């Protein structure tokens, strides 16, 4: 009998522990593996895939398919704001239910760039130019197009390719920004403006729609995995 | 037959593991398998598309 | 290791990285540098917690049941199902097909139950857990021959030490476990419809081996599941709904998302 | 020279030619292929009807209206009574096959609409009543499209599929259907959508009548809308071709 | 392949993308460049704000009417109160800079109009 | 090893080792030999207990809380803060910036509480401790779904054996922990001011897994902190004041030192 | 099962003890280190720095 | 005394477990083996042998 | 004298075992002995019979 | 490891694998391929739970 | 992969340590790191000053 000492914490149960334990059945012959398509090795790869954004999440719109659609129309004066949403994907209502947001609700810290994709859904004849802008934290949200232009922005033109990508650079003092809203780290403000008035021929509709898609970039990463807020059970299901 | 492997450490250190069972289902999990490939889910389409060319031509 | 951004300088060109087509369905893949001037930054960040194994390698309590040393209900029986706990069910639902070894920890706690009897003396309770494969005879009473377990795996635990632990090899007739089955139990198509059709993992039985004292004692057994050696395919969207039954995916209809005051407003 | 948009697909004795199309999508980057001997559970030789089974089959068209919640088809049921392919499955206990999907919609430049064409493995619809599973007749439509309902099914105590569009019947958000392989048809940019699917299933071969592998779903995120005097009827046509179809378990015809 | 008409210009943190454009014009065939030491009158070192000053700035739009004689802008005055660039000139006695001009108008196929965009050195009204 | 004195002999010289300037702020560095004749002495003394790691590598009790098997207060919640204990706080305050792994030992002791109930029988209590990251749902009642801990680290302890022990990796958004922050939570500067602004380490919850007996039992859980792999920078003077709150450095004003009777006197 | 004996003092808690214990989180990716001025390795170095002396510590 | 930790499930009884335990009698001399016909190594070999089938299993 | 052997694993990984007793009856069971021969019970008859020849001739 | 079936093709022959004599008491040993056309299938199945030791090694 | 290191002993003897975890945060503290440099805190000034020269000249 070799002399042995017992460490503090002997005979304790840790959820996240990795140890060797004896199998219930000795020498079981497992069924042979077969080739299956879409094999998954990382959660991040699922987050890279674009997800439709319910940008118009107000009132009845979430109940209809109108949540995803963003309204646009020909207008008398250029410079009106199409929409505005918070930069963070995890806490904001607009990005909380999307593919990337749902994965983030699972993890405490998030890092890296976000790609936003905008596809015009109007008639071929319809033409227009919009200004999509991201404003860095610690500056009040832009209230006019001139203020928005100071923040980094991409000017988009309808026609030719019908979709545009605004890529938001990561600009954080910290390496990681909390998924839960944090007073210390504010992600930013994202807003859209009319670069020019929408123009249509007679017999073509004045008003069209624009869908938004949100995804993790190559630099994106997560940490400190945690239980998700949305899923709860009053009782075990039957 | 002891196996020596690297530990999980920060950037900018080895742990010995010995199997004491033959069931092979009694082993520890393979936490250190950091391989990813988004090619399946993203860029699914047959004809390859370059980063800066018109998408449809 | 995470990809590291490349420094970029201003240029005027025919090439159009930002412009792309949604219709093709090929997700656009453009770096920050293509959209704006950037600086060379090295990244030491690691995608080492997003791995499927790390995400699903943690114990969760699938279910718990109560049995009594005296009275009519001597022993507790639970059919072995992943679905009855929401957190375990939601993460498993993220992949359509999953293959994985199972780690099982049982925690048993006994509470004295108030009674008219007096001067009770209590010898340490010993608890027996026995797992029966489909078609093994079920025990009908606590004193049955079924409790011998000559052909059945079984564990005996004495109160006051580490909880009993076992490792399970991947058990399926199929090559992989199917989280969702779009099918009927029979060829006719009249009958139960659902994943319950492929549900045959057996049943688990827990009893007091011995009674220490005259007074009534109630024991709760909690079952914990930890996936190991995980392998996944065919990923599925987030469930986005509260569960209703463990035998079907039936759901009360749900709004898409929480609602802000206006499209312009930054407040939820 | 050539055009990325122009395409021509030839399967069996059927050829499909569209002047404008979005790039074809292979859902997991895998072409459909015949089963490997290493992976094959069944000893008996399989029968491969070759070109007979592998040809385009055209289904009944639907009308796109300004307020159509959605249209959805169970693909194995769709081709269950069509040509030799419908006959072979009825004759055989086990069948595994690849599927080619082609969705065609034609509209004037002035028209504006966006349809989402997504094929989803193992979609399980959920009944409106919690205590009852959905009925087979509600679950699968043979020779006819099954339509999503904008409103949730009303309170009931009967079998009935839950058809609300945002849940899509799977009780999951419609927007996250991107993870499943899909192709967007925008009237200004795209005439039609082509998706190629590798055979997907845990088992190498499965009885087709009892189990359905994938479900084609069409939903309009953006409603169809046009100025007055434009064509008010728009037709959507679904054409499906089996790929590398093979059969085993020669049996007397019919299912019970 | 590529299209002569499609273009993308990236300066600082601002990117401009037009599906259709006429070939870009360099007015005298000379790209703007920093001043040579051989040609430099002033002894003191110059300060170059780099990307801050060098970014696209968008001005107030105008309405094209069927009877608009014309619209004209003095460019140095135009950017005199805009961002760091407006601040630097107010702070400094001497400034020399190149200028990028981009004029955007959008109309339906049925519309018909022709605008002349000319930059003139030393115009004296 | 400590530096060893060099032997010296009397000399008359232009050089002036003892003479120096305070104004430069370069601390004078003169050996005893320069001021007086000395003898060659070898020193085996070692500076091996002054190392920062040795000074901060000892367990200290940061905080303790009490929860009851019966009555309204079923479980105890404590926000995880170093500041609430003076000894731990003072030593950490010695460096402005510190980087260090954390070792945690929990000691749980249960005391029977006097009661009117009689002939009580007590099965061994089992205690569950669960740590929640910021934004994890908090338990609202002891029987909540939050207690499943599928996504949350958690430990189960049975009374009568070694206290449960865990190792923590360096957790910070920042490169190093900041003992002092001279800053506001918002850009405006109207709001809470202090280190509390950078305070987001999560919360810890403790509950009785089971109740052994009818009589009331009160359990005290004590939390112990041991720095490991320590790294320090920017050293700060000794605090020199009694603490008042754990959220601010507010202090009652304090005399510089204890006072002697006279400048000449050797008595304190 | 190798035969083993238990030493006196098994299952005891010592404040100043150095042992190996299992991490609460497996494979956490720690934030990268960055250069900081005035790094400290020994307490004695802080004591070498001169400190003002309240020699006249009487009364007021 | 080497430091040791105790795994969860210590002191538990599993029907299907394979471990080393001390013999009741030390150094017993076992009786020598002798050749026996029909030695069995696998259950499947017994199943390969044909068995008569009670196909008419009705009533009497 | 440690012995290294293969573990029980699936198809389409070694465990160390050391004997701490000399009784030899204290060793683990020989689970991995996958040898079979139906020749005794099936095809018992002296004269060998070919798969496809008349059984009696 | 379990024996793996061999692929077979149709033939007309004097040889009679299916025909046999019960009276001899030699159990008939005929593969599925002799009775019908078959396809080459590899088997990874293992007879590792039928061993007498595994069957009788449980308390 | 055992590591052999010296023990803490008096003046005027080796301990074996093996890592059984891969987290790397489960290791023992680095007590034996006896390195010091007062140059930062003491003698901070740019121009070097000799021990016996007038401090200001
Ligand atoms: C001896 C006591 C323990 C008995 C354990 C019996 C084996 C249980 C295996 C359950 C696997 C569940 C897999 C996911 C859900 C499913 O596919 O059914
Ligand atoms: C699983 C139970 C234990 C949970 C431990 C959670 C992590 C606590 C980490 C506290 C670090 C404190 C560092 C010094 C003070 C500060 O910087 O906030």
């Amino acid at each position: 009998g070799l002399p042995t000492m017992n460490t503090p914490g002997s005979c304790q149960f840790l959820t996240s522990d990795d140890f060797q334990s004896p199998s219930a059945m000795p020498q079981y012959d497992v069924t042979p593996e077969m080739r299956i398509p879409g094999e998954v090795k990382n959660l991040m790869e699922i987050a890279e895939v674009d997800s439709v954004v319910p940008v118009q999440n107000v009132g009845e719109k979430v109940n209809s398919m109108e949540a995803y659609q963003i309204p646009v129309r020909s207008n008398e004066g250029s410079g009106t704001q199409v929409f505005g949403f918070p930069l963070q994907p995890g806490y904001s209502s607009v990005f909380s239910r999307t593919l990337l947001g749902e994965i983030l609700n699972y993890y405490t810290h998030w890092s890296g760039s976000i790609k936003l994709t905008f596809m015009f859904c109007g008639s071929a004849m319809a033409t227009g130019k919009f200004l999509l802008a991201y404003s860095p934290l610690g500056a009040g949200a832009p209230t006019k197009r001139v203020d928005a232009m100071l923040g980094t922005h991409v000017v988009w033109d309808v026609g030719l390719q019908s979709s545009c990508v605004l890529c938001i650079p990561w600009i954080s003092q910290t390496h990681y920004r909390y998924v839960a809203s944090d007073e210390c780290t504010a992600g930013g403000f994202i807003t859209c403006w009319y670069q020019t008035n929408i123009v249509v021929p007679a017999d073509a509709q004045s008003s069209c729609y624009i869908m938004c898609f949100v995804s993790a970039c190559n630099d994106f990463s997560v940490r400190l995995l945690k239980d998700t807020p949305f899923i709860s059970q009053e009782n075990f299901f039957q | 037959g002891a196996q020596v492997s690297t530990q999980k450490t920060g950037a900018h250190i080895h742990y010995t593991n010995i199997n004491y069972y033959k069931d092979a289902a009694s082993n520890s999990a393979t936490r250190q398998d950091f391989a990813q490939d988004p090619g399946k889910f993203t860029e699914p389409v047959k004809d390859i598309m370059i980063k800066s060319l018109p998408a449809l031509n | 290791r995470v990809a590291d951004t490349v420094g970029t300088g201003p240029t005027n060109s025919e090439a159009i990285p930002a412009l792309t087509a949604a219709e093709t369905g090929h997700t656009s893949q453009v770096v920050p540098g293509d959209t704006m001037q950037t600086r060379h930054v090295k990244n030491y960040h690691s995608r080492s917690e997003s791995t499927v194994e790390n995400f699903l390698c943690r114990s969760a309590c699938v279910y718990f049941t109560e049995y009594k040393n005296s009275g009519s209900k001597r022993y507790a029986e639970w059919v072995v199902t992943t679905r009855q706990a929401a957190q375990l069910r939601r993460k498993l639902e993220f992949f359509t097909y999953i293959r994985f070894d199972l780690e099982l920890t049982f925690v048993i706690t006994s509470t004295q139950q108030p009674s008219t009897t007096q001067n009770q003396d209590a010898q340490i309770l010993t608890h027996q857990i026995m797992y029966v494969p489909p078609g093994g005879p079920v025990p009908d009473k606590v004193d049955s021959y079924v409790w011998q377990t000559s052909t059945n795996p079984s564990v005996f635990w004495t109160e006051g030490n580490a909880p009993p632990r076992m490792s399970i090899p991947f058990l399926s007739i199929g090559n992989a476990y199917s989280n969702f089955y779009d099918g009927w139990s029979d060829f006719s198509r009249d009958g139960v419809y659902g994943i319950n059709t492929l549900n045959s993992m057996g049943t688990l039985y827990a009893r007091h081996v011995n009674t220490g004292g005259t007074g009534p004692i109630k024991s709760t057994i909690r079952i914990y599941f930890k996936p190991k050696h995980v392998k996944a395919w065919i990923p599925r969207p987030p469930r986005l709904c509260q569960y209703e039954k463990a035998k079907n995916v039936n759901f009360q209809p749900s709004g898409v998302t929480t609602t802000r005051q206006s499209i312009t407003a930054m407040t939820n | 020279g050539y055009s990325d948009r122009v395409r021509s697909i030839t399967l069996g004795n059927s050829t499909i030619t569209t002047q404008e199309c979005a790039n074809v999508v292979v859902g997991y980057g895998v072409w459909p292929d015949y089963l490997k001997d290493n992976e094959a559970t069944a000893e008996d030789q399989p029968t491969q009807p070759d070109v007979a089974t592998c040809r385009f089959y055209t289904l009944d068209s639907v009308q796109w209206q300004k307020t159509s919640p959605g249209w959805w088809w169970k693909l194995p049921d769709a081709l269950s009574n069509l040509g030799l392919f419908g006959q072979n499955m009825q004759y055989h206990y086990l069948g595994r096959t690849g599927y080619t999907i082609h969705v065609q919609c034609n509209a004037s430049k002035f028209h504006q609409g966006c349809l989402l064409v997504v094929c989803v493995p193992e979609a399980e619809m959920g009944c409106a009543t919690l205590d009852n599973t959905p009925s087979s007749a509600e679950l699968l439509g043979g020779d006819a499209a099954k339509e999503f309902a904008g409103e949730p099914i009303a309170s009931g105590s009967n079998k009935l599929v839950q058809r609300v569009v945002y849940n899509a019947g799977m009780g999951i958000g419609v927007g996250n259907l991107t993870i499943f392989p899909h192709q967007w048809i925008n009237l200004r940019t795209n005439n039609s959508a082509t998706i190629v699917m590798p055979y997907t299933n845990s088992v190498p071969m499965d009885n087709m009548f009892r189990h359905n592998n994938v479900t084609l779903m069409v939903i309009p995120f953006v409603p169809l809308d046009y100025c007055p005097g434009s064509t008010t009827y728009v037709p959507i046509t679904v054409t499906i071709a089996p790929m590398n179809a093979e059969y085993n378990g020669l049996r007397l015809a019919g299912h019970q």
